């Protein structure tokens, strides 16, 4: 029996593009060799071009009467680590682009809650400390007036 | 000397185990899985193949009547037809013009080549895996073939190994299996004695060389057309052939974890899942006394380059000082980084260089040669290439070190915010207690 | 590139130089024969046509 020709392989980001040139109807199949595979079989009759996923777990394809060929992806990305904080997030979004956004949103929300609570506590403390002196026409205690920025800058 | 480890069930992974006896120099064993083989237990249910219809030549009774006789044959059919007036090449026989009768008979059988081309229906349960492991240490290579259940012990160089039961109980086969030639299908076949015409199992035989046969093929007979001898009949086509043309997929092309399904005996090869516990018992000749080993002090390590690729993409330089030239046993004490070699020649010069493989942005792991220890920290860059033809040589641990750039930024920002909040709370409490003290 | 338009290129019709990139690869002959096996991606001009 004959041996099919080696297809042309073009490497992408978690993908492979195969150019397939048959002399006669030849069977092409592939699978992703992780926990939940991605099956596919087909009878290729004309010169075609296929795109197949290659996750970090790996992949293999069987083309014609040839032996099956296994290919593994590599932890490559486009952000730049060890740089500014806005590039680390790009780096960790290029690979694992589903938990990075969730973690960043959670952290940002937590920081916002903390800063709002702190500012609220300062506001409440200043109101508490200024409400007694504000029921009598009294002096602002320029030593107190300078240290704490209250409503009257220099008026009493 | 008893020792126990846990090593991954992946073929080609360089596992290295560190055995560190208090009175002796540590040694490192290299264990590798050359292949696995997970094989189930099978109970043959029956055998299916193409059928063959047997149609005997008819019995025409001239000037009379005939009566049908029953027989004990699979899917047997017999009938009689009255008023026949058959013909031959030379003339019409059965001289009585209209007082004649034909006996039509037909039944079904197993085909002539059923012992060469047939499908087997099985129930599969209780898988048991073998394995083949290559073990090397000291100056012994050498590969052994073992049963992965804690009930088989092998001796390599006087060391006694038991490879304990697999971590998982996962099998790719379902309860019911159909095997054809070199192909295995997860199928739910009909039981014996309840097959249907036109589908898989229309004829069922208990064994290749059995004598019984159960057939259900919807055979019928019809009247011969006037003036000729042919025994007409109609029947549903074979269910085995329509199964062959439309069985659908397989398990060879579909199984998870990338494990090769083979048959005779049915097995699933190199099917990477789980962990293998290992228990070992070493003689005293394996170890070396602490006197003839080199003694090394003042150990520090620095990384020259790091790039978290699948290969061994990190290089590490390690400096010390030694009294005499010798040989030590290195080991990396975390699975974040995997070293390449297990022994290193130490010389008076005071430098050794080691190659390791990692998969995280910033690893931090402690490395030891002989008795010393040191902490190695690194800043690692992604690879430029997208796709490689070989498997990962690391343990796929991705969480960065707590002292890495990113998570140190996290600490700085969180600490600043926490200090601000603490100051706010302190101001509030001071104000409240001032109000109370009055 | 092999298999596509322009896998072989020439400056003019009568030019003595030629660029070819067709993925021509030799193979091991089978036992007891004299035949020179090889494999090669089909022409890109025919595919373009
Ligand atoms: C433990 O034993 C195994 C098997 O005896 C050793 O592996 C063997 O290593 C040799 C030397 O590299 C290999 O020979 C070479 O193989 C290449 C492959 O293309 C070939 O081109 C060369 O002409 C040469 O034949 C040999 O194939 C290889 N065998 C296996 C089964 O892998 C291993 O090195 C030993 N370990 C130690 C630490 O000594």
């Amino acid at each position: 029996v004959p041996m099919a020709r080696e297809p042309t392989v073009i490497h992408g980001k978690r993908e492979v593009t195969l150019h397939l040139h048959p002399d006669h109807p030849t069977l092409f199949s592939y699978r992703t060799l992780g926990e939940d595979p991605q099956y596919h079989e087909e009878w290729v009759t004309a010169a075609v071009e296929r795109t197949i996923p290659v996750p970090v777990d790996g992949m293999e394809y069987h083309w014609g009467n040839n032996d099956p060929v296994r290919l593994w992806s590599q932890l490559t990305t486009e952000g730049k680590p060890h740089g500014w904080p806005h590039q680390i997030v790009q780096y960790y979004y290029g690979l694992y682009p589903a938990a990075t956004v969730s973690a960043v949103v959670g952290m940002s929300l937590l920081a916002l809650i903390s800063i709002f609570a702190s500012c609220y506590m300062l506001v409440a403390a200043r109101s508490k400390c200024l409400t007694p002196y504000a029921l009598t026409p009294g002096a602002a205690v320029p030593w107190t007036l300078g240290i704490l920025c209250c409503a009257p800058r220099a008026h009493a | 000397y008893e020792h126990s480890t846990v090593m991954p069930n992946v073929v080609g992974f360089p596992y290295k185990a560190h055995i560190e006896r208090p009175g002796y120099s540590p040694l490192t064993l290299q264990m590798q899985v050359v292949e696995t083989s997970l094989e189930p237990t099978l109970n043959l249910e029956y055998i299916t193949c193409e059928y063959k219809t047997v149609v005997p030549s008819p019995y025409v009774k001239c000037c009379g009547a005939s009566e049908c006789s029953t027989k004990e044959k699979p899917d047997y059919q017999c009938k009689v037809y009255t008023g026949v007036y058959p013909f031959m090449w030379g003339g019409a026989y059965c001289f009585c013009d209209s007082e004649n009768t034909q006996l039509s008979e037909a039944y079904v059988d197993r085909s002539d080549v059923c012992r060469h081309d047939h499908a087997s229906a099985y129930k599969a349960h209780t898988a048991s895996l073998k394995a083949k492991v290559r073990v090397m240490y000291g100056n012994v290579n050498q590969t052994v073939d073992v049963y992965v259940n804690g009930d088989h012990a092998v001796t390599i160089g006087g060391t006694q190994f038991i490879f304990g039961p697999l971590s998982s109980a996962w099998t790719p086969f379902d309860n019911k299996i159909v095997v054809y030639k070199d192909e295995v299908f997860n199928q739910d076949f009909p039981p014996y004695g309840s097959g249907q015409p036109g589908r898989f199992g229309d004829i069922q035989s208990r064994t290749v060389e059995s004598n019984d046969l159960y057939a259900n093929t919807a055979l019928k007979l019809a009247r011969p057309s006037p003036g000729m001898v042919h025994v007409p009949y109609t029947q549903t086509p074979s269910g085995f052939k329509y199964w062959l043309k439309e069985k659908g997929t397989a398990l060879n092309t579909k199984a998870p974890f990338g494990c090769q399904i083979k048959t005779n005996p049915v097995r699933a090869m190199n099917c990477a899942v789980g962990n293998i516990p290992v228990s070992m018992n070493l003689p005293d000749s394996a170890f070396t006394r602490i006197v003839e080993a080199p003694t090394i002090i003042d150990l520090t390590c620095t990384v020259a380059t790091c790039t978290h690729s699948s290969d061994f993409g990190g290089v590490l330089t390690l400096t010390y000082k030694t009294d005499k030239n010798g040989d030590c046993s290195v080991h990396s004490h975390s699975n974040v980084a995997t070293l390449q070699e297990a022994t290193a020649k130490v010389k008076t010069a005071g430098k050794v260089t080691l190659h390791f493989s990692t998969a995280s942005a910033s690893p931090s792991f402690v490395v030891s040669l002989c008795s010393a220890r040191a902490t190695c920290s690194a800043s690692c860059e992604p690879p430029k290439d997208h796709i490689v033809p070989y498997a990962a040589s690391h343990s796929n641990v991705v969480f960065p070190d707590m002292s890495g750039t990113a998570l140190s930024w996290v600490q700085k920002i969180s600490g600043g915010l926490g200090a601000f909040a603490i100051g706010a709370i302190l101001v509030l409490v001071v104000v409240t207690c001032i109000g109370l003290r009055r």
